[PDB]
């Protein structure tokens, strides 16, 4: 059978992770400890797309957790799920960080590169085929672009046949309180667009206002943060695992989703989110829903699509629904906005629906976007690229490390070629 | 859909005593002290006279 | 693991690490005897204190820190003090002459044959230590002893470690307040020795300590005990993302990394925000927003500079204590909003936060507030020339005249180091107008 | 003297700042001389039950050097494994090659490999 | 099926649409609470032309509150029915009108249009197919002037196809309170006539004598006041959502009321207004209500049409009575005064019957005219506008706005062709 293999990188994948791993295993029902206590068969029977079985029936997470600040993976491992998750699959290094991208790619990486080989293909060997990986990870974080760009670089070659899913958030617009994070951006999304097939994007400042919005609690935790997140990778992994006339196979999403190669970068989409006073006042219904599906207001990725145009939409639906009001619900906002789709290619709409509810909810959604809505993105970091590069700040540090001006040569002119690719299609 | 209600009833209901109850200490820990401030700015005063 | 040592030369700055640990204790609930109560932290030298101290299976907290000094007088007070048995022996470095203010004979005459003895301690530091990130250097410019005696170790601790980081501390002479007028001689002799090892520089000037002490904390008599609670907070407060965590927690090496903009110039601004007296804390409220306005107000600042006859390059805010990103990140946002702060048009951001929910405790027998949200203000603006100006234009006359040289050259020495450092000082400054202008 | 009973607490916090009256080794508030020097008034009081923290958070790193002990994980291991097919079938057993390994079902007319 | 959605704008209309609407909650038997008690079937059946359903059997209000001062908004909250009313409706500005027109139509309302058009659209999509829209305002109001005539503009080109209807009050003709007041309405009125359909003339002046006539108690609240106007207001919707052989729709009444496009101002009328010892002092038939409903007295609008004559009139007629009265009492009016009409056309009265009486009183009605009593209306605001406009008084504000007195050119022209108009056809 087919199974996914998940790579906790980064120190903001180690919260990612963590709060990912919980809901799944709280969703399943496996209690702290480990012992599941058996109450849904289906879960129970499409387990093993995920964990493997240990003895005394726990389900060991077959993950890998990789980091180089033992703080941060000391308080993982003492979080709820510590002890559910193995000290065989806890990776790290004896240096500190520095968050320099160049330290962990090439310096920091080297010594721990065989070994993270090492831990993934026995594990990869402990299972029997993938569908691919996933990984939790940073574009602008300092630790986890440098340890990803080299496995997603080594990954590739070896097993060029299966999914290399990967789930980085991009760093707040306004500032990206290090100096060195467009540095960082600009150097990993080089080799991200080489390397990656699907790639999501995220941003936390759409995070603060859907704060405002309708959660309205002024002030969440981070981990709150992630308990959203989290949901929507996890209604885009109910798929696989949950029975239901829905085509859950990422590649079956994917070839409807990717019309041309170098298009990674997608935008999630989430149903229904709730205030105070409209959860005994929501009349619950697929109309309403879909509306709050499709909302500038419900997007968290990066942006408003409002500036752009729509080139590939997909939403999947999870809870007892039929297949007609789905129907009528897409011909409704096929007509409702006709024109802000591309001409180049109509019904680029894909649904697909879950049939079994969450736990907590009955009607939920989960919506993934290629719109072009991802330029105003990199223009913004190709000012700051071109800036910061304008008199080459803080670039004594990478020299030293044995770096010199020309990489950011191709890197730019590599990222100014994709720049004039998404104007040329949809422009 | 009943149980759904009295789900979403329930939730609602509560974090509210949440709101309310962290006000009170937070006076309380005011009060307590500035008691002991008052106390401790008339230690200092003490401690002054018979230097 | 994530520790350090603490180095500190000179006697002027012995009483500023005395109140270091003795703060550090607190938090920590250290009794002086150097053990805990009938309760469970003794073990192979682990626990909170492990990053501090050395509370090894002789259960007593050995800190990590070296105190040289080269009077012995105060030396041996504090060897009878309070804490003395928690101090080792000779680890207080102490010494039998002084340096006669000279920068050369602290540097030339005693300093060779103490070093090797202190090179014999930091080895034997260096070993035991599994981390060891870097060193906390507490010195002094206008040094009597301060000046010629770091500038040879770190010299010599810079040959044979170069790969980890050299934390440098010392109070800026007074701009205007001069206790002797050879203290402008060794300072520009530290400074030229010290600008090509130096890994970051934080300078702290008391008058503006005092200034603050009867504007918002309402004393106008305070102390020493005063001056170094203040400064003892400020290393505290950067020194608790080791001892705590935070929703973020950040090392001295992204620090080094993200406050320096380009090599030689190393020399932010340090600020702590909550500065005020008891009694006014009590009636009023505090919150970031206020906080982040009072924190880039000018005259809450120790070093006489103008923000506004310069530009900002850096600033790292570090708020300890209950705090949130939203309102935070919402309050810089207006921050960078504001008009009157005049970042330079290279950096698009120049905030470093760090988060740390546990909040600042008050010192036993204290005059600080209570305070539940407090930032640390590292800082690095182009304002600061103008103390090297000030500098400057001291020496070019004095030196002309050259005062004092029988005493330096007496003593085996000549003209031509003080010839290099005026031209570094004016390569220095040069520097500054040069990335000053956009 | 229980730091619990005039303020609240974490509930966790270690009983030395939960239990202040432990602290012996501090000033004995001795009657001030003619010569009281300056430098002595550095800890010389000891803290009340209001000086103690309300919360506390160690760096804990037991599991991290417990695990962090000796060498890392390192593959010099014998890469043994086995190809598995391409069914589930735990009787058919196919792959990219010998895709002719499957139970033949019972044929009534032609036999085995006719053509 | 054909539906209504409400607007509630500016401060009068913030305590109109609030006792206009729990006049609606009570008279269908919903408790405050909002648990619908059922009854009676035909407001059981009928209720979707106003209210959508929530869960519980709760009937929401289908209507938008929209203001600037807040605890106007919290008072109508903190109301009897404000538990009804919804933070989802409640769209308000960070900003104090001043009760300036021009501040509230170009520098307030540029940031507010945005919001409540969402607002809106949402609601219309909430809902099916509606018969169009209602306003409750008031053209002397400037908050309601301000936001109503930019509103009633954005609504044109998005529904042209439904009712605009508008509710405004007329200031009292001997004081306007506000001096600006000429000045606000001159502004709002050009733009009303532009975009509206159907407008209520209503003078609280009118309304207070009538208390001095029948209700004879003194002293009332404004509530009070509120109490007769929503009355009306809820008798002439009381035809659409209930049964009985009359016509309903306002398109069945338009065109029957519009003989030509600038006729937009209308007077309403009510019918048995009872005193202290009548109310057991009244045989209750058709030709004393007929005789009632056509009393110089009993109007409440603006003026008495005595001096000029009519136009077009309809009645409509609640309870159990039966079309040979009303007849025979048309042919009575009809030849009581058949000079005071107007020899343009003959047989300008149209007449609807509610066979389901109000809940309190059996038979009653309500009289909706079209005569020749609104010259006096605009000439007297005429004056005002000329002498106001002899020196530019209390014109710096408008300029410093960004206004300028050309556009009080065309507006007092506009009202000047419709001075004519109203003239000309008559006279
Ligand atoms: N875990 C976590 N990460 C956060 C949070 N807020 C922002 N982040 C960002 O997530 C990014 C990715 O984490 P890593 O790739 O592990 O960071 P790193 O390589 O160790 O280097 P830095 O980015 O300097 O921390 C960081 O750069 C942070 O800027 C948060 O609240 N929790
Ligand atoms: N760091 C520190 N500085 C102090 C203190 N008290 C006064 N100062 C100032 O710091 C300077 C001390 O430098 P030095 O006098 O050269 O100190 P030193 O090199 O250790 O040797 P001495 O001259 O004997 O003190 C003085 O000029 C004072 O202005 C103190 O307690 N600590
Ligand atoms: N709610 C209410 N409004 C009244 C009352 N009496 C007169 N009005 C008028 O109704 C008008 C309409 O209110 P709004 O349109 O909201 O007024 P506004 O735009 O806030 O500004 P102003 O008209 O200057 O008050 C106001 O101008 C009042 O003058 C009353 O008793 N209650």
């Amino acid at each position: 059978m087919r199974e996914i293999v998940h790579l906790q990188a980064g120190q903001c994948g180690n919260q990612i992770g963590a709060k990912f791993w919980e809901v799944i295993s709280d969703e399943h029902g496996i209690d702290p400890t480990g012992t599941y206590h058996g109450d849904s068969d289906l879960q129970l029977e499409r387990i093993n797309v995920y964990y493997n079985e240990a003895t005394g029936g726990k389900y060991v997470p077959r993950a890998v957790l990789v980091d180089l600040e033992p703080g941060t993976m000391d308080s993982v491992r003492s979080g709820p799920f510590g002890q559910i998750f193995r000290p065989d699959n806890f990776v790290f290094g004896q240096s500190g960080a520095g968050n320099n991208w160049a330290k962990g790619h090439y310096t920091e990486g080297a010594e721990l590169v065989d070994s993270v080989l090492d831990v993934v293909r026995k594990e990869a060997e402990s299972c029997d085929c993938l569908q691919g990986f996933q990984l939790t990870h940073s574009l602008g974080g300092g630790t986890g672009s440098g340890m990803g760009t080299l496995l997603i670089s080594k990954i590739r070659e070896e097993y060029p046949d299966r999914i290399m899913n990967t789930f980085s958030v991009v760093p707040s617009p306004k500032v990206s309180d290090t100096v060195v994070e467009p540095y960082n951006a600009t150097l990993s999304v080089h080799q991200l667009v080489e390397n990656t097939d699907e790639t999501y994007c995220i941003d936390n400042e759409a995070l603060y206002d859907i704060c405002f919005r309708t959660l309205k609690l002024t002030t969440p935790t981070y981990g709150d943060l992630n308990h959203l997140v989290s949901a929507t990778m996890s209604g885009v992994t109910t798929c696989l695992r949950f029975p239901g006339q829905l085509n859950a196979d990422l590649r079956k999403l994917a070839v409807n989703m990717v019309p041309f190669p170098r298009l990674h970068f997608f935008m999630p989409g989430f149903a229904p989110l709730t205030s105070r006073g409209s959860q005994q006042y929501r009349a619950l219904t697929v109309p309403e829903l879909t509306q709050q599906m499709f909302d500038a207001k419900n997007m968290m990725a990066a942006c408003d699509p409002r500036h752009g145009r729509y080139l590939t939409v997909a939403a999947v639906f999870r809870g007892r629904m039929s297949m007609k009001e789905v129907d009528e619900q897409m011909l409704n906002v096929q007509n409702k906005n006709s024109s802000y789709f591309v001409e180049w290619i109509p019904n680029n709409v894909k649904t697909a629906v879950c049939d079994i509810p969450p736990r907590g909810l009955k009607m939920s959604a989960t919506f993934i976007g290629n719109s072009t809505a991802i330029q105003e993105l990199f223009k913004r970091i190709s000012e700051q690229f071109t800036a910061m590069f304008r008199r080459k700040a803080f670039l004594h540090w990478y020299t030293g490390e044995g770096m010199d001006e020309m990489e950011f040569t191709e890197a730019e002119s590599n990222m100014n070629d994709l720049v004039s690719e998404y104007q040329q299609y949809q422009d | 859909n009943m149980k759904l209600v009295g789900r979403a009833l329930q939730d609602l209901q509560d974090e509210a005593d949440k709101k309310k109850q962290k006000r009170e200490e937070m006076g309380r820990e005011q009060k307590i002290y500035n008691d002991y401030l008052m106390q401790r700015r008339e230690e200092e005063k003490a401690q002054e006279k018979e230097l | 693991m994530r520790e350090c040592i603490s180095i500190h030369v000179g006697q002027a700055g012995v009483q500023i690490g005395n109140a270091c640990w003795e703060l550090y204790c607190l938090e920590h609930g250290i009794q002086p005897d150097g053990q805990m109560p009938s309760d469970k932290t003794i073990g192979g030298g682990d626990d909170s204190f492990n990053t501090f101290f050395s509370e090894t299976g002789a259960g007593k907290h050995v800190p990590r820190a070296v105190f040289v000094d080269l009077e012995p007088t105060v030396v041996d007070e504090v060897r009878t003090g309070t804490y003395r048995q928690l101090f080792h022996p000779e680890q207080l470095i102490t010494g039998k002459e002084d340096a006669a203010n000279n920068y050369a004979r602290g540097h030339y005459t005693i300093g060779k044959e103490i070093v090797d003895l202190v090179l014999d301690r930091i080895r034997k530091l260096a070993d035991l230590c599994t981390g060891l990130q870097g060193f906390l250097i507490f010195h002094s410019f206008g040094g009597g002893t301060g000046s010629g005696f770091a500038s040879l170790l770190m010299e010599r601790l810079s040959v044979d470690y170069g790969k980890k980081s050299k934390l440098e501390f010392a109070i800026y002479p007074a701009p205007q307040v001069s206790t002797a007028v050879v203290e402008p001689y060794n300072s520009i002799l530290t400074t030229h020795t010290t600008l090509e090892h130096s890994d970051c520089a934080f300078m702290v000037d008391n008058e503006a300590i005092y200034d603050i002490c009867r504007r918002n904390l309402d004393i106008e008599r305070p102390t020493y005990t005063n001056l170094n609670r203040l400064i003892g907070q400020i290393v505290s407060s950067i020194t608790a993302s080791l001892r705590f965590d935070g929703a973020l927690n950040v090392d001295l090496t992204e620090f080094q990394t993200n406050l320096v903009p380009y090599p030689r110039i190393h020399f932010p601004l340090a600020t702590y925000a909550p500065v005020i007296s008891a009694e006014k804390a009590y009636h009023e409220q505090l919150s970031v927003a206020e906080i982040t306005n009072a924190c880039f107000e000018p005259a809450n600042q120790m070093v006489k500079c103008d923000p506004r006859h310069g530009k900002y390059m850096a600033c790292c805010m570090l708020y300890r204590g209950d705090v949130v990103p939203k309102d935070v990140n919402a309050a810089i946002a207006t921050i960078k909003t504001k008009r009157t702060i005049q970042f330079v048009d290279w950096c698009p951001t120049g905030f470093k936060v760090g988060i740390n929910y546990q909040p600042p405790t008050v010192v036993p027998g204290g005059d600080l507030a209570k305070v539940q949200r407090a930032v640390c203000m590292l800082s690095n603006t182009t304002a600061i020339a103008e103390a090297w100006a000030r500098l400057d234009h001291k020496f070019d006359l004095m030196y002309a005249k050259r005062a004092f040289v029988h005493w330096y050259v007496g003593e085996g020495m000549e003209e031509g180091e003080f010839s290099e450092a005026r031209e570094d000082l004016a390569a220095l400054e040069k520097d500054y107008e040069e990335v000053g202008v956009d | 003297e229980k730091t619990s009973d005039y303020y609240r607490i974490s509930e966790k916090l270690p009983v030395r700042f939960n239990n202040p009256g432990w602290f012996h080794g501090y000033g004995t508030k001795e009657a001030v001389s003619m010569y009281r020097t300056s430098n002595q008034t550095y800890g010389s009081r000891a803290p009340t039950v209001h000086e103690m923290p309300k919360v506390f958070y160690p760096s804990s790193n037991k599991f991290s050097r417990q695990h962090a002990a000796f060498g890392m994980f390192q593959s010099h291991n014998i890469n043994v494994t086995l190809e598995k097919s391409l069914v589930t079938g735990p009787d058919n057993h196919i792959t990219h090659y010998d895709r002719l390994n499957f139970h033949p079902s019972y044929n009534v007319n032609r036999p085995s490999i006719c053509d």
